[PDB]
């Protein structure tokens, strides 16, 4: 990603670097190259993680007494709820 | 879990379009807008810091009465329940102490007895019962295969005090179903306004003209036309009158301010020396701190009820140069009105100067 | 959500309060040190 | 563990959010990268005789109508020295730009040597010409190498007159070997040394080609740097076709230009041209 | 922080080399990691109890096999504070590298008008490469050790529960119990949540504990003060001896003053020897040992009760909008700020700038250059009403000498048109215009701030000699 992102910035329009801030293309080419490399690959192991430890989990209780996939809709209507309204608001908060 | 461990990233670069753009205004003034009363009624105003007089149950009757015909029945079929499920329980007890339930379980599981002469309340022999005898009981059924016999003066006190509740939970419920029955006409009140306000030229002088109408096929009475203007003014000594409403004159054939409202009508304002109107421009009518109000009174006949409705106007609304199309037209034999040219206006020739002015300067070319 | 929406802080944790409180309780600090000979002021403690 | 699955959720999110605007800058596509596939690459060792104006020269450096040409043209001979006149049409932005077709050469024929510049690739066309415009001020550490990046001959077997092109070191004993150059510093003589440093440059590429942009600080020392200038780069034959603060340029200027608001003509003749067509310039100061 | 900050001497000998850098880093780091610290406080003494008891009821639910899975489990705890450390050494070289490119690639993004016209991105773009291979060689090893750590953080626990179950088989007679394996297995996940955490902690606490040291040290610094709390015509009077800055060696010493108001003396001395270091100590941020002082105004005075505008020999721009920067604290008053505005001829720069009052200036946006700074600080100077206005050195790097004439124009314009002394300092003596008073040192205060008449034919015409030969 830096590689490419870096052959391709330089060999640019002079419109480019004219109506842009010349601060946007260094921000996004320092912090968010920090980001991508240093803070990213955690994030993605822990979500992978966290999600297959769970669905392995729930399966297994599935599997072992019926009536819990029967309670399951309940719950996983509730669960889309939680992970949608969280995911709207937080990001905002954070951007505050 | 701890998502920001790792502090370090701190004033590295930041620099950048967060308001130093300069090519975009970094303020961003949002908007928000404040008018004496909202467009369609609900007076906004601001109470509060109030000396509070505390509460009292007759409010919370006030409110019993007061209530949508869906919350209604639900009340009351409450009430009822409760009332009967709590005698039940009262007469069960009752049924359980005099040695009623043992009697009638021991007889009856051997049926060579047959003896009901001492018992304090024939056939009352479980819950179920008593949860129907007391059905039988407070809706004056009484189906009586359970007698009340004379002996336990406890049953017939608990009789006296059940009838006597029973009684005033019928009276009280009736009364609420009748006054709201009364009261049915009194839906709501269904006064439509233009929105938007013409000054045109007419007779010599400027106006101000909009339109209102009804829906209702009865028309309303002794209809009255009040309009005000709303302003911060302070005495030439400097006291600030806080939002100065100032009373002005309706123009009329013999000035009343009575309205007959069958057809859709303009109700002028001719600009003069006194009407706070008197100075103000073209250019100038998109930016003031002005609030227009106008209030309409008057009664329906059908139902008898007294009705007031208002609106509020602010300057920024407010088109110069236009008037209103003529609704109205001779159908082929009966005329006609079709409000969906409501808000529909035109601009013809309209002077550009002040009022203050059309005087001043004797001509009447601007 | 913007700033408008996320309100001036409550009443009690606002930037004044706390900073007369961990000034005065330093103090209460400095004002003990002083008199001891060989031991300066330090933050710890006074948070406490 | 069902707790951790959202939160983390979340800064997948905004990470991701991170990562699209790096997606979106790379797809940036322009200032076209080409060459027209010349045999010999357009010859460079040619490229070191003459120039002429481009008639009809139409500058693409705009969305709209550009104020290189509107319909505007140049009367110009091959070796028709010029100067500067006007305010934004003669400048350093269209007239600099077509001069080595590094910025916009898409319309009129700039045909540099009389072969079509236009058509040509971004390396060979900008290393044909050395061109400096107020401080240069790109550059970080030390000034040995800093001039050129394949400079083998004409600057260290010239080791005092590399750095005489303009301005010898003469500071040179105090600072570690040949230099340590300070971090974008020692600005004060570096306005001039700007300019120096093109110079030198340009000496050493053997071209000799090129048009050099206006000084700012109008300084004495400014006026010290382009008396040199043109003693060295300006004495050989091809010259600046260049744009100033001061109008002390036009000594042998054979025909001036007024590129500006209105009309694009630049028309001069042999003698006077310079004199009475630039009562307004003239009469500025 | 801040309230200590503001109360700080700018004496060389606290205030220095290492001065900004410092309370930076006091302000957004070591607060940070204190706060962060307070955050993680009850983990510190909750910890070890559920570590007691997961071994108290690992104990009496499997054995005396527990007791080694309590040891084997407990050992993630030391692997995991070596790999923290290893991760921050690692994390410290990557962030030097890192810091390192991203000056190199300001350098070359910055300059690319240059770049652009000659040409030069393909070849300079090697270097930026090759630092990013450096980077890479840097962040393997930090990105291999964060993975050890993933695994082992994830893999120990199950090693320990394999010890501690297999050891009861083949030691223990305890023959088969489904019921007790399970039981076992729950009260583990427990405990293996609790350990990480608490290595976690102490590392954060370690970096709290030095934080804290970094607060303690700065919070006492050396400050001015014991007078700051002390609350005819001419405003300006001393009787000293001495009125110096570092530790003895009396620097602005033996000097006398007298300022009254619509003078414009200009203190004009040997170029080289306090003339800023006399007008700063009037102000009253120096180390007053052996003077008398005095700021007190005529009909009024607490601390000379009204502010001396400055604009020191190095200007300075507030990082906010420009308007603000011309306000400094004034209400909006378009007479005074047009006034100004004209009298600097700031008219061509603001136009020629991104969008006049409405851009931000400064570091971190849109810059200017020296003049255009030294243009800024003399706006922020003239702006400032309702005071016994001043500069030093204002225009001593401006633009030209006709800017000189138009400010001259302007501050005879404006100020004269009020009452405010204006009393500059510069040494150049050709705009000796309207002396109704003139301050002269050599090291040291020469003469009276008397009439430029007197002055010249004091007998003195040495004086004479020295001013106008400039
Ligand atoms: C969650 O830890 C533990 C897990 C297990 C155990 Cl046995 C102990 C702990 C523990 O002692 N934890 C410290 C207390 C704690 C917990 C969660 C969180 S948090 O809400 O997840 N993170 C944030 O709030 N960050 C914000 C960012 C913006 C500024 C303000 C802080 C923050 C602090
Ligand atoms: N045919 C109608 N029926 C009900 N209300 C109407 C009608 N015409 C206008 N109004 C009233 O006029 C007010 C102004 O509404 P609005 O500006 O949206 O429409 P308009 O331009 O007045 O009329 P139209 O919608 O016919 O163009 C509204 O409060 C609306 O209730």
């Amino acid at each position: 990603l830096h590689h490419n992102l870096l052959n391709k910035i330089i060999l640019g329009p002079i419109r480019f670097f004219d109506t842009t801030p010349l601060g946007l293309i260094l921000n996004r080419f320092s912090a968010d190259t920090n980001i991508i490399d240093q803070h990213i690959p955690p994030t993605l192991e822990s979500l992978t993680r966290s999600t297959l430890l769970c669905l392995s989990a729930i399966g297994m209780i599935s599997y072992a007494t019926p009536v819990f996939l029967i309670a399951l809709a309940p719950l996983g209507v509730a669960f889309y709820f939680i992970q949608k309204y969280f995911r709207v608001a937080s990001k905002d908060l954070q951007e505050l | 879990m701890l998502a920001r461990k790792s502090i370090i990233p701190e004033e590295y670069v930041l620099a950048r379009i967060a308001a130093e753009n300069l090519r975009k205004p970094r303020i961003r003034d949002r908007l928000p807008k404040a008018r004496f009363i909202a467009k369609s009624g609900a007076c906004n105003l601001a109470h509060k810091n109030i000396r509070e007089q505390g509460r009292f149950l007759q409010d919370i009757f006030t409110t019993l009465v007061d209530l949508k015909w869906r919350h209604t029945l639900v009340i009351f079929t409450m009430s009822f329940l409760c009332s009967w499920l709590l005698f039940a329980i009262m007469w069960w007890l009752v049924a359980f102490a005099h040695g009623d339930i043992y009697a009638y379980m021991e007889k009856g599981i051997t049926e060579k007895s047959g003896l009901e002469s001492a018992v304090c309340v024939t056939n009352v022999r479980s819950f179920t019962s008593a949860f129907l005898f007391s059905i039988e009981v407070q809706v004056t059924i009484g189906f009586g295969g359970r007698m009340m016999t004379e002996e336990c003066p406890l049953a017939i006190t608990v009789l006296i005090l059940q009838n006597i509740v029973g009684l005033i939970i019928n009276a009280v419920m009736l009364g609420c179903i009748f006054m709201k029955t009364a009261q049915a006409h009194r839906r709501a009140e269904t006064l439509i306004f233009s929105r938007h306000a013409v000054i045109a030229v007419r007779n010599g002088k400027l106006c101000f003209m909009f339109r209102v109408g009804d829906l209702r096929k009865s028309m309303i009475i002794s209809a009255s036309v009040r309009i005000q203007v709303v302003k911060k003014t302070t005495t030439p000594e400097g006291e600030v009158v806080p939002i100065h409403q100032q009373d002005i004159p309706v123009d009329n054939p013999i000035e009343s301010n009575n309205i007959f409202l069958v057809a859709p009508l303009i109700i002028c304002h001719v600009i003069d020396k006194r009407s706070p109107l008197y100075d103000i421009s073209a250019t100038d009518l998109v930016n003031q701190d002005l609030e227009v109000i106008v209030i309409l009174e008057g009664v329906v006949e059908t139902t008898g009820i007294t009705t007031q409705a208002r609106t509020s106007y602010i300057a920024e609304e407010i088109q110069w140069g236009h008037r209103f199309v003529s609704i109205v037209t001779e159908e082929e034999g009966v005329y006609s009105v079709d409000y969906s040219k409501f808000g529909n206006t035109v601009r013809v020739a309209a002077p550009r100067c002040s009022a203050r002015e059309l005087d001043e300067k004797p001509s009447i070319l601007i | 959500i913007d700033l408008k929406a996320i309100g001036k802080l409550p009443i009690a944790m606002r930037a004044v309060t706390n900073y007369v409180c961990l000034k005065e309780a330093y103090e209460e600090q400095k004002k003990k040190a002083a008199d001891h000979p060989n031991r300066t002021p330090s933050i710890w403690l006074a948070m406490y | 563990y069902l707790n951790w699955v959202v939160r983390n959720l979340a800064d997948l999110e905004v990470q991701m959010g991170a990562v699209k605007k790096v997606n979106s800058f790379l797809t940036m596509e322009s200032e076209n990268y080409e060459g027209t596939m010349d045999p010999s690459q357009v010859p460079e060792h040619w490229p070191q005789e003459g120039e002429i104006k481009i008639h009809d020269l139409c500058v693409r450096y705009e969305n709209n109508l550009k104020p290189v040409l509107k319909h505007v043209k140049a009367y110009i001979k091959p070796g028709q020295k010029v100067g500067i006149c006007g305010r934004t049409g003669s400048g350093k932005s269209s007239l600099s730009l077509a001069f080595f077709r590094m910025v916009d050469i898409f319309d009129g024929k700039i045909v540099i040597d009389g072969i079509d510049i236009s058509k040509l690739p971004l390396h060979t066309l900008r290393s044909r010409l050395s061109i400096i415009l107020q401080d240069p001020i790109l550059f970080s550490g030390s000034i040995r190498f800093n001039l050129d990046p394949e400079c083998k001959c004409t600057d260290d077997r010239l080791w005092e007159a590399l750095e005489i092109a303009q301005l010898k070191n003469m500071v040179k004993s105090l600072p570690g070997g040949l230099d340590a150059t300070v971090t974008e510093g020692g600005e004060n003589f570096s306005v001039g040394q700007r300019q120096l440093f093109c110079l030198a440059r340009a000496f050493v590429r053997k071209s000799s080609i090129l048009i050099m942009d206006e000084a700012t600080a109008s300084i004495d020392m400014a006026t010290e740097n382009i008396l040199q200038k043109v003693v060295m780069t300006a004495f050989a034959d091809r010259t600046v076709v260049t744009i100033a603060h001061r109008v002390h340029t036009i000594l042998t200027a054979d025909l001036v230009i007024v590129m500006k608001r209105g009309n694009i003509l630049e028309y001069d003749t042999p003698e006077s041209l310079l004199a009475q067509e630039d009562g307004v310039f003239a009469s500025f100061v | 922080i801040y309230n200590k900050i503001l109360r700080l001497s700018t004496s060389n000998l606290s205030m220095g080399e290492m001065t900004l850098g410092q309370i930076n880093n006091l302000v957004a780091i070591e607060t940070n990691q204190l706060m962060w610290f307070l955050f993680l406080c009850p983990n510190l003494w909750a910890m070890p109890v559920q570590i007691i008891m997961g071994v108290i009821l690992l104990y009496n639910l499997l054995g005396s096999s527990a007791l080694v899975g309590a040891a084997v489990i407990v050992l993630l705890a030391p692997i995991q504070y070596f790999i923290a450390t290893k991760l921050a050494e690692a994390q410290k070289s990557t962030l030097d590298y890192s810091t390192e490119r991203l000056k190199k690639t300001n350098e070359i993004l910055k300059g690319i008008k240059l770049l652009k016209l000659y040409a030069w991105e393909h070849i300079f773009c090697k270097s930026v490469e090759e630092t990013r291979m450096k980077e890479l060689s840097s962040l393997k090893t930090f990105a291999l050790y964060t993975s050890l750590s993933i695994f082992m953080n994830a893999a120990i626990p199950i090693a320990a529960v394999l010890a501690t179950f297999v050891t009861h088989a083949y030691a223990s007679g305890n023959n088969l119990k489904p019921a007790e394996a399970f039981a076992s297995l729950s009260l583990f996940h427990i405990l293996v949540t609790p350990l990480f955490l608490l290595s976690t902690v102490v590392r954060f606490a370690v970096k709290a504990i030095i934080s804290v040291q970094k607060l303690n040290e700065f919070l006492l610094s050396d400050e001015i003060g014991e007078d700051s709390w002390r609350t005819e015509d001419v405003a300006i009077k001393v009787t000293n001896g001495y009125f110096s800055w570092g530790s003895g060696l009396a620097t602005l010493s033996n000097i006398d003053i007298r300022i009254p108001t619509g003078q414009l003396t200009m203190i004009v001395g040997q170029v080289g020897c306090g003339k800023s270091s006399l007008l700063l100590a009037i102000l009253g941020e120096m180390q007053t040992l052996e003077g008398k002082v005095y700021w007190n105004n005529v009909n009024e005075r607490s601390r000379s009760r009204y502010s001396v505008a400055y604009a020191a020999q190095k200007p300075w721009l507030l990082n906010a909008t420009v308007e603000e920067n011309i306000t400094f604290g004034s209400s909006f008053n378009r007479q005074r700020y047009k006034a100004v505005t004209d009298a600097c001829s700031l008219q061509p720069d603001i136009d020629l700038l991104p969008f006049g009052d409405q851009t931000e200036i400064g570091e971190r946006g849109i810059n200017l250059s020296g003049g255009q700074r030294q243009r800024i600080c003399v706006a922020r100077a003239l702006y400032q009403n309702t005071n016994i206005v001043f500069l030093d050195d204002p225009f001593s790097a401006l633009d030209i000498h006709l800017s000189d004439h138009l400010m001259q124009e302007g501050i005879l314009k404006f100020l004269q048109d009020d009452k405010r002394t204006v009393v500059l300092v510069t040494h150049k003596l050709q705009y000796l215009t309207h002396a109704d008073w003139i301050i002269a040192m050599k090291d040291g205060s020469v003469l009276r701030e008397g009439t430029l008449k007197d002055i010249q034919t004091k007998d003195v015409e040495l004086y004479e000699h020295w001013k106008t030969l400039m």
